[PDB]
């Protein structure tokens, strides 16, 4: 029917993809930390710290034989992509029975005392059990069986005190209500699954914000300037048009932030160039037309875009030929609620027919075309005025009007439980 | 003895653009109005706690204050950190040193037992802002020339950050070193920062011009509830 | 203050003097046009949030119903107040209105405006300095400063519709009413406009409030006078600081504040690992991902329902404010009125628009009297064996 | 229109809340009889909450908007009876509010949920132009008009 | 009956909103002290949310 209408966006766009990081030095150590026959316990694990790497980590859930590969904050698929400014690497060997409680939030004397992930954690833990390097009676290999109280997380304590519990003061001397706590695995072949001595690598690192250091095996692609495309910097992900920057950074500050905490630029991590971000669909797109039984006409107005950069802000280059009509042509007017492309615009004044907004209205009006036009008041008068004269009325009518009032509406009425769960018990 | 920091050890909290908005965060600062110990080496150099964190700033002349040292046990037992400079580059050993009970300068001490890793890299005022989660070591600083008579100026200055080393020792105690001729073997100002919530002001060019702290009085309140600097 | 009326049963008192009282009222006529991209809020550019917010059904055409609604509402709004007459009056060069002075209330061609001299102090009392996304909106306007700014693209889906009538129009509105009030009376309101001398039209107003009509013409040049210093200590007060716009203030405020909670709206996670989009799925994999997207949508579609049941609550107290002030143009400025408290405080005599922004103001003329005396009275009189009773 | 558009609005809400009922809101389909007929009661419960949450908040925001309208259609019927009173059982001196002109008097009728009045007015015509005069001096006096 | 309608329709409101409490809203109790102490805050979060 006749009016203007706001439309949600259903125009089609393709896109493409970019990547850059930064120059980073040297294949990553994992050929330590997973090959290291000299592994720990529990009571007093190692803390590796990993910097400067490009370390690949899809030969490693594929190319090799794991038994369980549980990664937490983030996907195994995605883990080539990122960036994760520090890695940490922990390693220890204890029995399969308990290779559940390294999760967050266990329980179980491995995890109340030997070993306590943080309810928060990012990262992975891979496991895979031995039968030939920590077995034969093998006993290199302890873990703690009494503490006064609970580890917190990510702490590791080594204190080979003695642990009392009733009336007794043990000070350097074992006895009654009384032990030592570090008591040994006992780790044979002649056992099934169940008892079998595990290894257990746990890596954790942190996603949130630094200049990036560890990265993974991808390598870059350019720059393509005023498109939308899929870019990738340092790890941070997003999509739209990448225009050039003007603004003015620190030294240290690497991207930026408008209100929402929405990313609104950034620092290319090789050229050190600073490029504004701006999203891309524009559904600010209103049609204006006659009934359907009328014409097929139509006008489109724009919403606070001038008039030149329409074909830049729509993207028309990359739509249909039958949308391309709509963003230039003979019919292009400036108004200051937006540009008016369909509707030629005339010198005359006339009643609002369909209001556009800011004093301009639109008409379907003699071959019939669309005309846009500054709408008028009313007629312009002026009284006889003078300090002495007077209008007297000589004769009369009698006028009979019309009003209309709305008095009721109609009385609905819901029964609930069938509109939720229809004739059903167990909802 | 004691003196009065105004609104003085505002530091940058991250490394990210903002403009013309105004923030609300909270970290470890330096609270307003707070009591500050201003030492001065006459007759001394005590040993100070490291409870959250230490604002230190002085007032130079002729390169006298040099460097700090982290110290937790100083019976090397357990590791500390020393940050010194001779004027070529500031040069950072965390190694297991042979603490004496007074350091000084030959007008070169450097030992090397058990280093972890190294770094190698009333006129004007020079503050700085130390703090140690135990993962990172974060140091701030600003230089800004002051001519008042003794006291610190009053206006507002964001303190940007130089270097972040990734260390991981608790720190208990703290010792400063100061300039001496002197060689012996004989047998400036300091606050402690608190968790607050701070309001900052960003605007063009991405500098934080002034703060509103909000536990210091009720309009302190009223000021950052309404998120605004007028009531 | 305590009083006391000086009761007796036979005690009247009566007024000697009066005074011309001129008074001002301000009401609210309509508010600010948004329009939010329901998708670009949620979902803003991810093609994965998309379809998993095509289950939720029909949310977002729901919301972009309701608000058309009141963003046509709000035209309507301003239509019924101001165009009240279909004819656009002019007023004659020569101004010999009986020595009343109509100077400041007046258009003033100098101007760009067509605005006069109280509506340009009208026009800078309201401000929105200290309103954030309305006035960083309004901040899109750099003129040049960069060459490809769509400002519509820049505040996750939020923008805000211009008026339909624009300022100048609903100036040239008021120019006409007061035009048709000053040169005919109450004439044109009911038909054509018939012209009448000003001072004959004080007199039928004073013969419409009980006092005679000799009364004007023996005191005109004090009336005058006395109606030529209440304008200008009206002028005097508003080109002062003591800022007397404040119910279209908050108004202002009110929209102000609700925009900048939706705005702010979009940094919880409301469960979710991040309230980044773009983390959530640069970090895991689809299956996983629909987890927390699901829970970033059902709190942001949460978000924008609260946004729209408040704006809808708002804007029915707007219609009823500016239903109230069209029925003050017909009656008060159209008219003369008898309701009391109606148009001002005292015996109306006559009323003038100004406009305002997002509203009207309105001046009262009223009738106070003055300097009372005591007399004795009676409620008949006996002269031949009758009783008789004063006509009026 | 006025009297069509309460018709259009009511038919309009009732009809997307029916239309509701087919989304699933993230559940593994709309319908409750086949959750209920590939799923035991611990693993269907998941999908039949889903459900639950989205239809309740469909039927929320549609008893929402109602109140809000019928606090629209009390408003409008409170002025029709107040012009009943004014227009139709006396005659009004409020300008324009029984018609434009000078009130005589009012007619009601009955429309479907709702009320018309036909205001008859007297409207003047037909001016012409005079030459006039405040008072007028006789014998010393000044003499003015009584009406 | 106009000036007691507003207080009766006040009074239940406000009922409503206290008995809204005894709800569980498809978790294990309505009570938050017996949530913590019969899990584990893996999954003793999904439940007070
Ligand atoms: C007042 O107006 C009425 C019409 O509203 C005039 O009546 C008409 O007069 C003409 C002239 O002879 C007739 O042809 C029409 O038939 C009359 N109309 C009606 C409805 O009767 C009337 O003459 C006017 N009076 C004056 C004094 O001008
Ligand atoms: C960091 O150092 C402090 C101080 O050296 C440690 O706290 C004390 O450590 C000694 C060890 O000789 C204990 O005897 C004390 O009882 C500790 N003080 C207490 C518990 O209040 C602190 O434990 C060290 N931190 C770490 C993580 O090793
Ligand atoms: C009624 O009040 C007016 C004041 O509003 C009186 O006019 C004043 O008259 C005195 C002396 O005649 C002057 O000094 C004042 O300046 C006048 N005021 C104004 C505003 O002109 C008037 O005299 C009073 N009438 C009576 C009968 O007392
Ligand atoms: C009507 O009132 C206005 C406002 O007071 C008068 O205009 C001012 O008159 C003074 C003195 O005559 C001048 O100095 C100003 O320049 C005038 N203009 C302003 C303030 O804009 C005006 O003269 C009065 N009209 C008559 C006929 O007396
Ligand atoms: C009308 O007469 C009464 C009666 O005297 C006045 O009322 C008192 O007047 C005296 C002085 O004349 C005052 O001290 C009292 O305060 C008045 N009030 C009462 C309650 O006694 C009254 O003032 C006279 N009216 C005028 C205008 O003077
Ligand atoms: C080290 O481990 C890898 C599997 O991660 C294996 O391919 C390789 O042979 C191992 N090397 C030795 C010396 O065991
Ligand atoms: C990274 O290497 C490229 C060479 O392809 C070079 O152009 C760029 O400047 C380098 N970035 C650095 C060293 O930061
Ligand atoms: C569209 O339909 C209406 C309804 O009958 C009709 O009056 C009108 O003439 C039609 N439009 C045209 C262009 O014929
Ligand atoms: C639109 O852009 C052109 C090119 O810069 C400029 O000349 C014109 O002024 C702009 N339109 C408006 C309304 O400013
Ligand atoms: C409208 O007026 C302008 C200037 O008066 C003129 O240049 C233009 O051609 C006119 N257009 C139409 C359609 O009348
Ligand atoms: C700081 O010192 C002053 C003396 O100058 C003292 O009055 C005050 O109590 C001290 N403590 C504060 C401000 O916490
Ligand atoms: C280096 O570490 C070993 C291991 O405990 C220690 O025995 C040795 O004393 C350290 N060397 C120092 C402190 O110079
Ligand atoms: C921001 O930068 C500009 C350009 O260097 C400078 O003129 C302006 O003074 C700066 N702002 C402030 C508050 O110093
Ligand atoms: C009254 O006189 C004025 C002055 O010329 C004129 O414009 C107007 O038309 C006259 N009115 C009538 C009804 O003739």
């Amino acid at each position: 029917e006749k009016g203007i209408y706001q439309t949600s966006n259903f125009r089609v766009q393709p896109t493409e993809s970019i990547v850059r990081f930064p120059n980073i030095t040297n294949l990553c150590p994992f050929g330590e930390v997973f090959n290291a026959t000299r592994f720990a316990s529990v009571y007093a694990w190692n803390r590796k710290r990993i910097s400067n790497c490009v370390a690949d980590y899809s030969v490693l859930y594929n190319s090799a034989s794991f038994s369980t590969f549980k990664c937490y904050g983030v996907s195994p698929t995605k883990l080539n992509d990122l960036c994760f400014t520090n890695v940490y690497a922990d390693s220890f060997v204890i029995r399969g029975d308990e290779v559940r409680q390294i999760a967050p939030g266990q329980t179980g004397k491995i995890a109340d005392y030997n070993y306590k992930l943080p309810d928060d954690f990012t990262g992975c833990v891979i496991a895979w059990n031995s039968n030939n390097l920590d077995s034969k009676g093998n006993y290199n290999y302890l873990y703690r069986l009494f503490r006064k109280s609970n580890l917190k997380p990510f702490e590791r304590d080594i204190s080979t005190e003695i642990y009392q519990a009733g009336s007794t003061p043990c000070n350097g001397v074992e006895g009654f209500n009384c032990y030592f706590p570090l008591q040994s695995y006992g780790f044979q072949p002649t056992n099934g699954v169940g008892y079998q001595p595990y290894r257990v690598v746990v890596l954790s690192f942190e996603l949130l914000h630094a200049p990036a250091t560890v990265c993974g095996p991808k390598k870059s692609t350019n720059l393509v300037k005023n498109k939308c495309v899929n870019f990738n910097f340092n790890g941070l992900t997003g999509t739209g048009v990448l225009t050039e920057s003007n603004k003015k950074f620190l030294p240290f500050q690497q991207f930026g932030r408008d209100i929402a905490d929405t990313t609104d630029a950034v620092r290319d991590p090789q050229t050190l160039e600073i490029l504004d971000i701006t999203p891309c669909s524009f559904g600010g797109v209103s049609v204006i037309t006659p009934g359907t039984n009328t014409s097929n006409q139509v006008a489109v107005l724009y919403q606070d875009v001038n008039c030149t950069e329409v074909p830049v802000a729509i993207h028309a280059d990359q739509l249909t030929p039958t949308w391309r009509v709509y963003s230039t042509g003979s019919n292009v007017f400036q108004t200051r609620a937006g540009c008016l492309i369909g509707a030629e615009h005339v010198n005359n004044s006339y009643e609002c027919d369909i209001p556009i907004g800011a004093g301009i209205c639109a008409s379907y009006q003699t071959s019939q075309s669309i005309i846009a036009y500054t709408m008028s008041l009313g007629a312009e008068n002026s009284v006889a005025y003078s300090n002495n004269s007077i209008a007297i009325p000589t004769n009369f009518t009698i006028s009979v009007t019309t009003e209309i009032l709305p008095v009721s509406m109609t009385k609905t009425s819901v029964d609930c439980t069938m509109y939720i769960c229809g004739d059903s018990t167990e909802c | 003895a004691y003196t009065n920091s105004f609104t003085r050890g505002v530091y940058y909290p991250d490394k990210v653009f903002r403009s013309s908005v105004l923030h609300s965060t909270q970290d470890l600062f330096l609270p307003f109005f707070s009591n500050v110990t201003w030492f001065h080496a006459i007759h001394d150099n005590p040993v100070l706690p490291f409870n959250d964190g230490v604002y230190f700033a002085s007032t130079e002349k002729s390169n006298i204050i040099r460097g700090w040292i982290f110290g937790t046990t100083l019976d090397s037992k357990t590791q500390s950190l020393l940050i010194v400079n001779n004027a070529t580059n500031v040069v950072i050993k965390v190694c297991e040193f042979q603490f004496c009970n007074d350091p000084f300068l030959g007008v070169v001490y450097s030992s090397a037992n058990n280093c972890t890793f190294e770094y190698v890299s009333f006129k004007n005022l020079r503050e700085f802002v130390f703090k140690n989660i135990d993962g990172y070591f974060k140091i701030y600083s600003k230089h800004t020339p002051i001519n008042l008579v003794r006291d610190l100026p009053q206006g507002f200055s964001a303190l940007e950050p130089l270097v972040d080393l990734p260390i991981g020792i608790n720190i208990t105690r703290f010792q400063t070193l100061l300039a001496l001729h002197r060689s012996y073997l004989t047998p400036y100002y300091v606050g402690y920062l608190q968790p607050r919530t701070f309001l900052l002001k960003y605007n063009e060019n991405g500098t934080i011009t002034d703060a509103v702290d909000c536990a210091l009085d009720p309009l302190s309140e009223t000021k950052c509830t309404l998120k605004s600097f007028t009531v | 203050a305590e009083n006391s009326v000086a009761y007796s049963n036979n005690s009247i008192a009566i007024p000697t003097n009066f005074t011309i009282s001129v008074t001002t009222e301000i009401l609210p006529v309509s508010m600010t046009k948004t329009s939010v991209d329901c998708t670009m809020y949620i979902c803003g550019d991810s093609t994965e949030c998309s379809n998993l917010l095509l289950q939720y059904g029909s949310f977002c055409t729901q919301l972009n119903r309701a608000l058309t609604g009141i963003a046509v509402e709000q035209d309507k709004n301003t239509q019924e107040v101001f165009a009240q007459v279909k004819q656009i009056y002019k007023t004659p060069p020569i101004k010999d209105f009986g020595g009343f002075n109509f100077s400041q209330i007046l258009p003033d061609p100098s101007k760009p405006s067509k605005r006069s001299f109280i509506e340009d102090l009208l026009f800078n009392k309201v401000t929105l300095a200290d309103a954030g996304f309305i006035k960083q909106y309004g901040d899109c306007l750099g003129d040049i400063a960069a060459r490809d700014l769509i400002c519509a693209q820049k505040f996750n889906g939020l923008t805000v519709l211009p008026p339909l009538l624009t300022d100048e129009m609903i100036a040239q509105y008021t120019s006409a009413l007061l035009a048709g009030t000053i040169t005919s009376g109450w004439t044109f309101g009911a038909g054509a406009a018939l012209q009448i001398p000003f001072a004959m039209q004080m007199a039928y107003r004073f013969n419409g409030i009980g006092v005679t009509q000799n009364v004007l013409y023996e005191n005109q040049k004090l009336i005058a006078n006395q109606f030529n210093s209440a304008i200008g200590k009206i002028q005097d007060s508003l080109s002062s600081t003591a800022s007397a716009l404040g119910k279209l203030q908050d108004v202002v405020n009110q929209n102000a504040q609700a925009l900048n909670t939706l705005v702010k709206q979009l940094s919880s996670n409301f469960g979710a690992i991040s309230s980044v989009l773009n983390d959530i799925l640069s970090r895991l994999d689809p299956p996983e991902a629909e987890v927390q997207i699901d829970r970033l949508i059902t709190g942001r579609l949460q978000s924008l329902q609260t946004y729209v049941t408040q704006q809808l609550i708002r804007a029915a107290e707007i219609r009823a404010s500016a239903n109230l002030a069209a029925t003050k143009m017909s009656e008060c400025v159209l008219g003369q009125s008898k309701r009391v408290d109606f148009c001002g405080k005292g015996y109306h005599l006559m009323s003038f628009p100004q406009s305002a922004p997002h509203g009207v103001v309105f001046l009262h003329v009223t009738y106070v009297p003055a300097q009372e005396k005591n007399f004795t009275t009676a409620p008949a009189i006996c002269h031949d064996g009758k009783a008789h009773f004063p006509r009026e």
